[PDB]
């Protein structure tokens, strides 16, 4: 809903909330997941390491995987060059069970919808 | 927070007693038989004093009169002359009387709130306090007599709090007063200034409010009452409950009842804020605000839309103020019942807004750059016209969406720098008026007629004749709806993937050629089935 400019810095610890599973996608060109939907700021993540993410039962033509709740992420190179376009680009990386980080913005909006 | 006791300075009169048995001398009480001697313990002082600092201070003396049990009453009567001298500061002083004594409250007039609470008394206690009197006494109904168990001298008190569930007779001052009335009814007689009231639910006796002639404004809070419990009685400021005792608001003089027009605001737990508006032949209570967050908190199951709330409120028989504001929510909605127009003022950028006309009002949207308005499907006939006001920054163009409306025929019109559309489904129709803020239509706004057919507003504004003549823009016929426009420029495998759609149950893929040489698509179906190749109109 709301994003403060520069609240996230490279090297900041990140993790998914205590939801059942956070679904990730390996294809976005025609699965139609990266197209804009909803209001506010769209954040596009790119998790480099996806080993250890269990695949989901997929119908022919879609690539979707689930992420275990409470998994570590190392924020790397947050780029808000398109902040005026309400598009925020963020790159992530998996880590070990470090037991720290935030799954919500400073104002409190939950990440990984 | 200061908790106070009832401490006296004693003088222990004693004597020296010879104990010949243990050849020692010991301190002893005086012999009562020897004529008349001083008592073994003698009370000297019965006073206590607190001087408050600069911050807010609460004083809670020990509660001696907490019920009507004979022992507690005897104790309170015994402690009826104890002196409390409390001097407040700039922050404010709140005093909760213990039940017995002589209270000397000196509250600072600079402070915004000085409270005098009687909640420590027994729950069902007949209370009678007047804020206009400098010195007052609280009488206690003992068997066959009245004892002034309390004597309060106050200066600067403006936040009288009644007992728990007793018939109270509160009288306010000429300044601003706040009344936390009990749950036992009684009578409240405010003075001048601005008076606020907080009345609980389930009054055991009708509560009568008297409006003094020098009073200017009044706010009534009902933190435990929802609007569904209030019966809409016209030409009366009294709040009548559907079930239970009702407030009985009456002015001091009936002639000046029209004075409280716009200065008598009644809040409510669910969110509505009744406002007293002068009508053609008197006054009436009509809904003025609706805090949608509180309404959702009270009624989450019900659909939360300003139009739904409006029709539900009209169903209960409630008049509407000429300006009804719907605070909260993603947008600040306003209503004008005389013109039956509903106005949305978008606030955020790139916000997805859903637009749906109704049969009782005309819907208008004041957009913001980057926003996307979706036209909801018509479901009833005689839908009043709609209006979208674009905010064009030429860098973040809005998009107007007709994908969910399922249009069948769309016809356009032009007049006074505003494109007028019509959207007809297989059975219904709806008129939509696109406009602009600067008397010019932004030529970058994108209208999405069909999923693969998105047309710029600058493109659309060309084919529209300048006279008000309707020209066909789209029709469900011709070539069918295309759900994927895959050009033949792409070479080799393209893993064309069309997801299932349960509602439509029909997916159309269009293979387009723009080259001068006949192509040859060597396909291979891996999942799904095809119905053939579309050939003609019908």
């Amino acid at each position: 809903s709301k994003w403060s400019r520069g609240w996230l810095k490279t090297g900041t610890i990140l993790q998914t909330p205590e939801d059942r599973n956070t679904d990730v996608y390996l294809t976005t060109i025609q699965n139609n997941v990266f197209s804009r939907q909803g209001g506010g700021y769209q954040v596009y993540y790119r998790i480099d390491g996806m080993a250890g993410a269990d695949i989901a039962d997929n119908a022919p033509g879609e690539t979707r995987c689930t992420l275990r709740p409470g998994t570590c992420f190392e924020v790397t190179s947050v780029d808000e060059r398109h902040y005026e376009w309400n598009i925020i680009y963020v790159t992530l990386k998996t880590c070990g069970w470090s037991r720290n980080g935030q799954s919500k913005t400073p104002n409190g909006d939950n990440l990984f919808n | 927070t200061i908790i106070l006791g009832y401490g006296h300075q004693y003088q222990a009169n004693t004597e020296i007693e010879y104990l010949s048995n243990w050849i020692v001398w010991r301190e002893a009480v005086p012999d009562s038989t020897s004529r008349h001697k001083r008592p073994p313990l003698e009370v000297l002082n019965s006073q206590c004093t607190v001087i408050a600092g600069e911050r807010k201070t609460t004083v809670l003396p020990l509660r001696v009169l907490s019920d009507l049990t004979p022992e507690c009453t005897e104790q309170a009567i015994s402690l009826k002359d104890y002196k409390f001298i409390l001097r407040g500061g700039s922050g404010g002083l709140a005093v909760q009387v213990g039940g017995a004594g002589y209270y000397d409250i000196d509250a600072n007039l600079v402070a915004k709130e000085n409270t005098l609470s009687f909640r420590g008394l027994p729950e069902e206690f007949p209370l009678t306090f007047d804020l206009s009197k400098q010195t007052q006494s609280v009488m206690l109904k003992t068997p066959d007599d009245e004892v002034p168990v309390m004597t309060i001298t106050q200066k600067g008190i403006n936040t009288l709090v009644g007992t728990a569930a007793g018939k109270d007779r509160l009288i306010g001052n000429d300044k601003d007063n706040t009344f936390h009335t009990s749950s036992g009814g009684g009578t409240v007689i405010s003075g001048g200034g601005n008076n606020r009231y907080i009345i609980p639910r389930d009054l055991k006796t009708p509560l009568t409010l008297t409006l003094s002639s020098n009073s200017v404004s009044h706010e009534i809070f009902l933190p435990e009452t929802t609007l569904a419990e209030l019966k809409p009685v016209a030409f009366e400021l009294s709040l009548i409950y559907w079930a239970g005792n009702n407030i009985n608001v009456q002015p001091e003089d009936e002639a000046k009842l029209n004075h409280f027009a716009g200065n008598f605001r009644v809040h409510t737990r669910d969110g509505m804020t009744l406002e007293a508006v002068s009508r053609e032949n008197g006054i009436q209570l009509a809904i003025s605000l609706c805090d949608v967050q509180r309404w959702q908190a009270v009624y989450p199951e019900e659909n939360n839309r300003p139009d739904a709330i409006l029709d539900r409120l009209h169903d209960m028989g409630w008049s509407l103020t000429p300006e009804v504001r719907f605070q909260g929510g993603e947008t600040q909605v306003s209503y004008d019942p005389l013109t039956r127009q509903l106005v949305y003022q978008l606030q955020a950028r790139y916000s997805e807004f859903q637009l749906a006309g109704s049969r009782h009002h005309t819907t208008a949207v004041t957009g913001t750059p980057g926003s996307r308005y979706i036209i909801m499907k018509p479901v009833t006939t005689q839908i009043l016209p709609t209006q979208i006001i674009l905010a064009g920054d030429n860098d973040h163009p809005e998009t107007i969406d007709l994908l969910e409306a399922s249009p069948v025929l769309v016809e356009g019109k032009k007049d006074k720098n505003s494109v007028i559309l019509t959207i007809a489904t297989i059975q219904y129709s709806l008129q939509l008026t696109i406009s602009g803020i600067e008397e010019s239509l932004p030529e970058t706004t994108r209208v999405a007629i069909q999923p693969q057919d998105t047309r710029l507003l600058g493109d659309v504004l060309r084919i529209l004749p300048d006279n008000g003549n309707w020209v066909g823009i789209f029709r469900s016929g011709h070539t069918p709806t295309v759900n994927r426009l895959e050009n033949l420029m792409a070479l080799n495998q393209v893993m064309t993937f069309l997801p299932r759609v349960s509602g439509s149950a029909e997916q159309v893929l269009c293979l387009e050629n723009l080259g001068g040489v006949r192509k040859k698509v060597e396909g291979e179906l891996l999942s799904g089935k095809l119905k053939g190749a579309w050939k003609a109109e019908g």
